[PDB]
C-alpha cells in the first residue's frame, strides 16, 4: 500500500526556514544545524556537523555552507577542516572544500563563517592559534587565499554596499578592510584609525550591521561605529547607550550574538543586564533595548526572555532571540517589538540562529 | 480510509507512540523529524530491510502488515522517541526485532529515525 | 603547577565498574563511563563513536571495545573494527578491521562476549543475516564467520571449556561451537529444542553458571541448557509465578535482566506486574531472587526501575541499571541489600559491567 | 598557604565554578572527570598553548596568574561545566579569549575537559 521513499524536498517555503546551530557541546562531535519554521514552530529537517559546525545560507538562499571538522577516527588520526556545501532545499551533501587544518574552534558568533555580499566567496576565520582569513572559492570548490594581513584580528564583518569587502577586528583596536578581486586574492587593503580602546572600553564582536555602517556595543555600554560609504573606513564613537538612571543600576550588555540593527529605521537591538560588573558579559538578558541610532537614544525596552543571541530579517521585519534552546520570534516592525512564539527545544546548546536569506 | 491515511490526520495524532500503527517502533518517528510517516526526512535514505509486524487498527477493526522501515545516514534527530513492542521477539527471530539498527544494511548506518509503513492487511 | 598527562586511573581495578552510554540522542558519540562503584566517584570514559560496545578482557588487562567508524561519519567508507585499550591507562592500542557487518543494536552482553580462555573475541553479526565473528586477539585478525550460526542471536560462553559457546537459533534450540586454537571452528552441535519460540519465548539474557545457563520467558518460565556432559542437555518450563503471582500478571521485563550468583544458586530476575504482549522491556517493579534448585522464589524487593543487570561473583554484588543510574546491591545473603545509588552514570545506559578481579 | 593546592581540599570546593582560580573557565572541569585541577583524566592530553588571565584568592588576598589549559583527544567529559568570565575579553585579544577550543593545536582537538594551572602570582 504504502513504499517509504526518499529524495524529498524541505517543505515549507525557503523564506519560512531559519538555522538554529546546535553545538551539541555535551556531544560536542554531533553538532548539527535544525532547520525550523518560524511561522509554526515545526521541525523540516537537519544538517549533519560533526565537531563544532559553523553554518551559513548561500545569500542567493541555493545552498547551505558548514565547516567542520574530522578526523579518521575521531578522537585520534589524520585531520580534516572542510567547508562542505549542501543544497538548501534537499538538505544533502554535495562537496567538501579542504581547508588547512587551522579553522577556528569555537562558539559560533556569526563573524567567524561568512560570505562575500556577491556570495562568491566564503571568508572564514582561522586560528592556529595565529591568526588568519581563510578566503574560499565557492564556485572552483577551493580554499584560494590566507589573508596573513588579519594576523592579530579577529571575526568577519561584511560590508553590505560592496561585492567582495569585509571588516575585521583588530588588535590595536581598528579595523583593517580587505577587498577581494573577483579570483578571491585579496585585491586591497586599509586600516582605519582606533575606533576603541582595547583595554578601556572593549567591544563585543558582534556587529549591528548596516548597508553601509555598523555599530558595535561595548563592554560598558559605549556604542562605536564604522562607516565604509567611502573606501576608507571612518570610526567614531563612544555615545552611551545609558543615561543617568540606567547607569545608577549598572546596566551593561551581555550575550554572544548580542546585537542587530533594523536597517529601514536604523533601530539598534541589544541584550542589556542590570548590575553589570568585571565577568558578566556574556550573562542571559534581563531586557532587549531597542535604540534610535540617529538620535542616540533609548525608544523602546522589553523583557529579554533570559536570550543570548539574535538575528533580524529585513524584510519581514522579524527578531529571532535564543536562549540556548528555545527560539522566540519576534515582529519589529514598530518600535516595540511584539512576540509571537516561542519554540521550544529549538536546540540543546545554540548560540546561533539565522534565517534563510531572501534578498537574493 | 481516514485511519489509513496519516497524512490527512491530525499531526499531533500520527507524531504520537499511541497512533495504532506505530506499534512496535523503537526509534524516533520521522513525521516528527520532517519527514512524514512514509517519506524520509530531507537528506536521509530509506533502509531496504526493516522489521516487521501486525498492529491492531481499532478504527475498522482490521489487522494490518507493517514495516518498520528507518531513514539513515543523518544523525539522530532526537524528537518523538517510541520504544514500543507489541509482537516484538528476540533476534533468534531476527524480522520481529527492533534492538537493532534497520539502517544496518545502507550505504551509511548512521540512525536518523523510524517510521511505519503500511503494506496491506495483515495475511490470511 | 603543570598539567601533565599519562595517568592511570586512580582506583583500583577491584573498585571499578563499566556503564555503556549508548547516548542514543547523539548515538555517535556513545562512550564507556569507568566508575568507583564503592563511592560513585567517575574514574575516566572511553570514546566509542557510533553505538559501541564494550567488554573487559578475561585476564583484566584490557578493554575491547567494537564500534563503526565512516570516513565522514554519516558519509564515505565504512570501518567497523574491534578496539584494545589499556584498562588502567584508558588509552587506544590497536584496532583489529572486522568486516562491514557487525551488530549495530543495543547493549546485549551477548553480542559482544569472550572465549573463558580469553583468547578469542566472539561477536555477532548482522548484515541482516546473521554469522558469529571470531577476533583472535592476540593476533589481531578476523579469523572467520561462523555462518553455521545463521539465523541465530547472541553468544554464550561456556565457562567450562577454554573456546566453546552457544547461541540461541530460530528452531528454539541452541547451536554449541567449539573452536580450534586457530580460532576455526572444529566442531558442533546442537540441542533438541529447548523452548516454543512462538508460545513461550525467552529473553536471551542468560542466567550463566559453570556448566549450565538459565533462562527467562516472556510468561515467566524458566528453561536450561546444561554442557556440563558431551552435549547439551536442555529443559523447562518451570514456573516463576505463583498463583498469586499469576494472578497478578507477574512477568519479566528488561534487556540483561537476569543473573545467577553461582555459589548459591541463586537467579535474579527483574519482574513487573499486569504483564502482557508489548511488555517484555518494561522497568522493573520488583527484583525476584530465586532458588534455582528448590525452583522457589526467595525474596523480592523493589525494582528502582531497573532494566539490567550484572553479578559479581567475586565480591558477591549485584548493579541494576535503570538507563541512567547504576544501583549497587550485596547479594551474600538470599535478600540483597542495597548499598548504594550512582545517580548520572549515564544518559541511556542498557548495560553495566564489573572490572574483573580473578575468576580463574 | 591551603588556598593554593587544591589536592589537599575537599573536592566539593575544587570542583566548584566558584572555587576562586576558576575564575574564567568555560567548559567541563578536569577535576570532575576522572583527573584532578593539574592532572588530565586518563588517556587525554594536555594542550600546550590555553587562554590566560589572572584571578584573586580571597583566601590569601594575592592575585595569581592562571593557564587554562584543556585536556584532549577525548570525547566530551560532560561533567562540571563552567562558564566564569573574569577578565576575559574577545578574540582580539586572543590569548585572553575563552570562547574558542584550547585544544585547538593538539594532535587530536577533540576537547574533553579543561582546568585552571596556577603559575604564580600576578
Amino acid at each position: 500500500r504504502e513504499v517509504l521513499t526518499g529524495g524529498h524536498s524541505v517543505s515549507a517555503p525557503q523564506e519560512n526556514r531559519i538555522y538554529v546551530m546546535d553545538s551539541v557541546f555535551m556531544h560536542l562531535t554531533e553538532s548539527r544545524v535544525h532547520v525550523y519554521d518560524y511561522t509554526n514552530g515545526k521541525f523540516l529537517g537537519m544538517v549533519p556537523t560533526a565537531f563544532n559546525g559553523h553554518v551559513q545560507v548561500s545569500n542567493d538562499g541555493k545552498k547551505i555552507y558548514t565547516m567542520t571538522t574530522y578526523h579518521e577516527r575521531i578522537t585520534r588520526g589524520k585531520r580534516s577542516d572542510v567547508v562542505e556545501v549542501w543544497d538548501a532545499d534537499k538538505l544533502t551533501f554535495e562537496k567538501e572544500i579542504s581547508l588547512p587544518p587551522k579553522r577556528v574552534q569555537g562558539l559560533n558568533y556569526d563573524g567567524l563563517f561568512r560570505q562575500t555580499t556577491d556570495g562568491k566567496f566564503i571568508v572564514l576565520q582561522n586560528a592556529s592559534p595565529a591568526t588568519s582569513i581563510g578566503i574560499v572559492d565557492v564556485a572552483k570548490g577551493d580554499y584560494v587565499e590566507d589573508v596573513t594581513a588579519a594576523a592579530g584580528c579577529w571575526s568577519v564583518i561584511p560590508q553590505p554596499n560592496r561585492p567582495r569587502s569585509f571588516m575585521t577586528i583588530c588588535g590595536d583596536g581598528g579595523l583593517l578592510t580587505i577587498n577581494l578581486g573577483e579570483d578571491g586574492k585579496v585585491a586591497s587593503q586599509s586600516r582605519s584609525k582606533q575606533m576603541f580602546s582595547v583595554a578601556d572600553d572593549p567591544i563585543f564582536i558582534a556587529p549591528a550591521l548596516d548597508k553601509d555602517k555598523a555599530h558595535f556595543v561595548s563592554y560598558y555600554g559605549n556604542v562605536y561605529s564604522a562607516d565604509f560609504s567611502g573606501d576608507e573606513v571612518k570610526v567614531d564613537g563612544p555615545w552611551s547607550l545609558l543615561n543617568d538612571e540606567d547607569k545608577a543600576k549598572n546596566w551593561v550588555p551581555g550575550g554572544y550574538n548580542l546585537v542587530g540593527l533594523h536597517r529601514a529605521s536604523g533601530r539598534m537591538y541589544v541584550f542589556m543586564h542590570p548590575d553589570g560588573k568585571e565577568g558578566t558579559h556574556k550573562f542571559p538578558a534581563a531586557e532587549i533595548w531597542v535604540m534610535d541610532t540617529k538620535t542616540k537614544q533609548r525608544v523602546a525596552r522589553i523583557p529579554g526572555r533570559d536570550a543570548l543571541s539574535m538575528t533580524i530579517d529585513q524584510q519581514r521585519n522579524l527578531m529571532l532571540t535564543l536562549d540556548g534552546g528555545n527560539v522566540n520570534v519576534y515582529d519589529i516592525s514598530q518600535p516595540e517589538p511584539k512576540l509571537l512564539r516561542t519554540i521550544e527545544g529549538a536546540a540543546e546548546a545554540s548560540l546561533q540562529v539565522q534565517f534563510h536569506p531572501v534578498g537574493g | 480510509h481516514i485511519s489509513l491515511n496519516p497524512d490527512l490526520a491530525n499531526e499531533d495524532e500520527v507524531n504520537s507512540c499511541d497512533y495504532w500503527r506505530h506499534c512496535a517502533v523503537d526509534g524516533f518517528l520521522c513525521s516528527c523529524c520532517g519527514g512524514t510517516t512514509t517519506t524520509c526526512p530531507p537528506g536521509s535514505t530509506p533502509s531496504p530491510i526493516s522489521w516487521i509486524g501486525t498492529c491492531h487498527n481499532p478504527h475498522d477493526g482490521k489487522d494490518y502488515l507493517i514495516s518498520y522501515h528507518d531513514c539513515c545516514g543523518k544523525t539522530a534527530c532526537g524528537r518523538c522517541q517510541c520504544n514500543t513492542q507489541t509482537r516484538e521477539r528476540p533476534g533468534y527471530e531476527f524480522f520481529l526485532h527492533n534492538d537493532v539498527n534497520w539502517c544496518m544494511a545502507n550505504e551509511n548506518s548512521t540512525f536518523h529515525c523510524t517510521t511505519s509503513v503500511l503494506v496491506g492487511l495483515a495475511k490470511n
